[PDB]
């Protein structure tokens, strides 16, 4: 586009003069006239590290990799930006190993320890059926799973998600959490059974015989999935994988599941217990992407369909925090001191 | 693409230019004039005119003659503004699909509906033939200039004007935004804020620009579409048909020759009083073969239009506000159009602007048209165009109405353009199949309050309960400034995707087909 050229030339003239804010626009502006502009990707990393945005400069330099993988400007800048991501990157799962130790530092005898637990659980459920757009509140959730009456006036399927939810929880929590050996397709296929067994016995349990399609992305054929299926539950049992962190481990596990999207429903109903299931078996709490978090997730999710999935790790390490965050705030113990 | 020409499409008057050889030629008609009357005329031997030719036989045929177009494309009939128009239009204005069409005798008996659409797409087609005596060969492709406030509707208007005068518009560019490029072209002086004043015959727009070495960044925009030179001439022209009433009992209104008589000689009235302090109107067998002579001040021609003159400083106050500048932060006062020679105006603007003169490096008539052929010159690719780079806004706030009438706003006012806003949404009943997707215009919370840009069905939502199906609706403005609606289910879903289709409310790729082959028919 000689628009995009024309735009870009004066995004470097700007910022040459030190008119940050117009160069910003106009770099902008040269992508809105042609996305995959690779001079534009580039030089955009360049300003976004002028601005010690090292993660953007980054993703910006791998993405106009990606178009033109021999892109000489791209590439010496990608090898210097390399180490410093790995640096950050890491520096963060630090933080969070050490909130994870926090939470195991609570004394044995701590009230709320068992008060925010049990009710974190409700709060899993809640948020894990309400990003798929389940109505139902935390406390009428409370109320189906300890009263087991319905809720007048709402949905029988809404009910019976929120009840395969708690089916699905115990059964990996009594059953998969605890035990020894690979975590096999038939334990993904008896989760989904639980998930979405009282909504659609006949589909539970079983891949998708029909092509779906998840927002934007486009899942294999239903004829792939078996085969894919294979191939991810051996990279889930490979050395490679368990040399991982544990956060990166359960995110990659997420998003390569709901790529595979194996099933006609619940795909990310069973992602984010299978991402749950691998942080417990590693010694981290089960984790909740919040409602709020959907615009997010679903931006990430986009990010690794088009070839970076580090946003994603990032993503759930965030969401990693702060659930660390929340259970380590409400279990505060404030002391008491002699005024002497 | 060929030799790509820019085109001021003016409520009243319309000007083509084409950038070659390093710098614009404004083209003379075939009369010699530099603009050229936005008028058609069918004659009585079946003749159609275009240009001079239309204006100058408007006062013996005014009924086939058609003009003011500019102010029905993109409305509906029931716009008070249209209303307002007809009461001083000669010609028919007829409802069909709720919006103003034009029925005139194309000649021999037989009459003819036209969209207004085709009365511009005439006018463009005029510019064109212009441009190819002047070039001595084909024109095929046009930049074309639309209001800085033009709405959706009046912007798709205009492109499909262009489409059935047979041109490619390549791109839409708001008037100020042309005339900013004319202005600033020659200037190598770095960063400057300019406030450009388009009082046109029919649009009133000002826009606030940063121009710096190139770049003409729109930082805000505001403007009134039905506010010009045409609303000074009918308060003028009503001001005598009530005189004339007052003096001998008789109504002018029974007369189309009458009242069209007068809005020429209120027209010579008005440019006189730029310069001189009084003008005489005279009309030869005005009215049942009786003369009409009377005087005309400039202080009477201002106080008929004081109210319409002032209303001018609120859309300059309100690019301020927007903008978050002060008047000093102004480094130069740009007006365009012929209205700004009007003294009022001027007074008015320097007033506002605590004495400071506006710039003289513009033709006033000539500098929208200027812009055209520039940026024209750029996306023909071949001019040895400099790095010229736009960076303009959409002029209303869009949004989609939501349950209870709510206004829910997705792209502000003055977002800079080409841009994209996506927003989920859910169903309002159990097993909802369907969005009604209503789309407005404007900046008040209650869609009725704003103006509706068109409705669009989305179809195909699986049966689910109430407020559970998450449905992604994205809007995209694009580098023209015209909406496209998509949206996603963002949950696990069947092949068969939600399909949207636009309300038929505006003309169908059928009806363009067929205006464009009956156009053919004269081209
Ligand atoms: P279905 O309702 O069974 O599962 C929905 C989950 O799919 C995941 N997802 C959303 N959007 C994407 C994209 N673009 N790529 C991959 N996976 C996606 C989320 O986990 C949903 O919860
Ligand atoms: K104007
Ligand atoms: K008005
Ligand atoms: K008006
Ligand atoms: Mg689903
Ligand atoms: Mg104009």
């Amino acid at each position: 586009s000689l628009e995009a050229r024309a735009a870009l030339n004066q995004a470097l003239e700007m910022k040459r003069q030190g008119k940050r804010e117009k160069a910003q626009k106009l770099f902008m502006h040269a992508l809105k006239m042609d996305p995959d502009f690779v001079d534009a990707l580039t030089e955009f990393g360049i300003f976004s590290e002028e601005d010690k945005d090292i993660i953007q400069a980054d993703y910006l330099y791998t993405r106009a990799l990606t178009i033109s993988p021999y892109h000489e400007k791209a590439l010496v800048n990608r090898d210097r930006t390399l180490p410093l991501v790995e640096e950050i990157d890491q520096r963060y799962f630090s933080i969070i190993d050490s909130k994870v130790k926090k939470v195991m530092s609570i004394p044995k005898g701590n009230s709320a320890l068992r008060r925010v637990m049990e009710e974190t659980y409700y709060h899993h459920i809640y948020h894990t059926v309400a990003i798929e757009g389940n109505t139902l509140t935390l406390s009428e959730i409370r109320h189906i799973l300890e009263t087991r009456y319905a809720v007048p006036g709402k949905s029988d399927e809404e009910q019976n998600e929120v009840i395969g939810m708690h089916a699905a929880m115990k059964y990996i929590n009594t059953t998969l959490v605890s035990r020894i050996g690979s975590v096999t397709i038939s334990d993904v296929l008896e989760i989904h059974r639980r998930v979405l067994g009282y909504v659609d016995p006949v589909e539970a349990g079983r891949f998708r015989t029909t092509q779906v399609l998840v927002g934007h992305h486009i899942p294999p054929h239903p004829q792939d999935v078996e085969k894919q299926m294979q191939e991810f539950v051996q990279w889930l049992n490979s050395e490679e994988a368990m040399n991982l962190h544990p956060v990166e481990f359960a995110a990659l596990a997420h998003y390569k599941l709901v790529y595979i999207a194996p099933f006609i429903d619940g795909n990310g109903r069973t992602s984010r217990l299978l991402m749950n299931l691998i942080l417990m078996q590693a010694g981290y709490p089960p984790i909740t992407i919040r409602k709020e978090q959907r615009s997010d997730y679903y931006h990430v999710l986009e990010a690794a369909n088009e070839g970076d999935v580090r946003p994603f790790i990032r993503f759930i390490a965030k969401c990693t925090e702060t659930t660390l965050d929340t259970l380590l705030f409400a279990t505060t113990e404030y002391s008491v001191a002699l005024p002497e | 693409s060929g030799t790509v020409v820019g085109i001021d499409l003016g409520t009243t008057y319309s000007c083509v230019g084409v950038f070659k050889n390093g710098r614009v030629e404004i083209i003379a008609n075939d009369q010699g004039n530099r603009i050229t009357p936005s008028y058609v005329a069918f004659t009585p031997e079946g003749e159609r005119l275009i240009g001079d030719a239309a204006k100058n036989q408007l006062t013996s045929n005014p009924e086939n003659t058609v003009f003011d177009a500019k102010r029905l494309i993109g409305r509906t009939w029931n716009d008070p503004s249209v209303q307002q128009d007809i009461k001083f239009l000669p010609f028919k204005v007829v409802e069909k699909k709720t919006k103003p069409y034009i029925q005139v005798d194309i000649g021999g008996g037989q009459t003819k509906t036209f969209a207004p659409e085709e009365i511009s797409a005439m006018v463009l087609t005029k510019m064109k033939e212009t441009a190819e005596a002047y070039l001595g060969k084909k024109v095929t492709h046009a930049v074309v200039t639309v209001p800085a406030y033009f709405n959706d509707a009046q912007r798709q208007a205009t492109k499909d004007a262009g489409t059935i005068a047979g041109l490619n518009v390549m791109r839409i560019i708001n008037e100020p935004t042309a005339a900013a490029i004319a202005y600033g072209l020659d200037k190598r002086e770095g960063e400057k804020n300019i406030l450009v004043f388009d009082l046109g015959g029919g649009a009133f727009d000002v826009s606030l620009l940063t121009i710096d070495n190139g770049v003409f960044e729109v930082v805000a925009t505001n403007g009134d579409t039905h506010l010009g030179g045409e609303d000074f001439d009918q308060r003028v022209m009503e001001h005598f048909i009530k005189l004339y009433k007052k003096k001998t009992g008789k109504d002018v209104r029974k007369d189309n020759r009458a009242v069209q008589k007068l809005r020429r000689e209120v027209e010579k009235a008005k440019r006189a009083l730029s310069s001189q302090h009084q003008a005489r109107i005279e009309i030869e067998s005005f009215f049942e073969g009786e003369d009409f002579s009377e005087t005309l001040t400039r202080a009477k021609f201002e106080e008929l239009n004081m109210d319409l003159f002032r209303s001018t400083m609120k859309p300059v106050q309100k690019v301020l506000e927007d903008s978050d500048l002060k008047k000093s932060d102004i480094d130069e006062i740009v007006l365009v159009g012929g209205s700004t020679r009007i003294p009022k105006i001027q007074q008015l603007v320097k007033e506002f602007f605590n004495g400071k003169e506006p710039s003289r490096g513009i033709n006033p008539d000539e500098a929208v048209a200027y812009g055209a052929a520039v940026q024209a010159g750029v996306l023909s690719g071949d001019q040895d165009t400099g790095d010229l780079v736009l960076l303009d806004v959409c002029p209303l706030t869009l949004g989609i109405e939501t349950v209870g009438g709510v206004m829910t706003k997705l792209i502000p006012r003055n977002t800079v353009v080409p841009t994209k806003k996506s927003q989920i949404f859910s169903t309002a009943s159990d097993n909802q199949p369907t969005f009604t997707i209503k789309v407005y215009e404007g900046e008040r919370p209650l869609t009725k309050d704003n103006h509706l840009l068109g409705t669009f069905d989305l179809t195909g939502i699986p049966p689910a309960p109430r407020g559970v199906p998450q449905i992604e609706v994205t809007f995209e403005i694009d580098v023209n400034g015209i909406l496209r609606v998509t949206a996603e289910d963002k949950g696990t879903g069947n092949k068969n995707k939600i399909t949207i289709t636009n309300d038929q409310n505006r003309l169908t790729p059928e009806e363009i087909e067929r205006m464009v082959n009956d156009a053919e028919k004269f081209a």
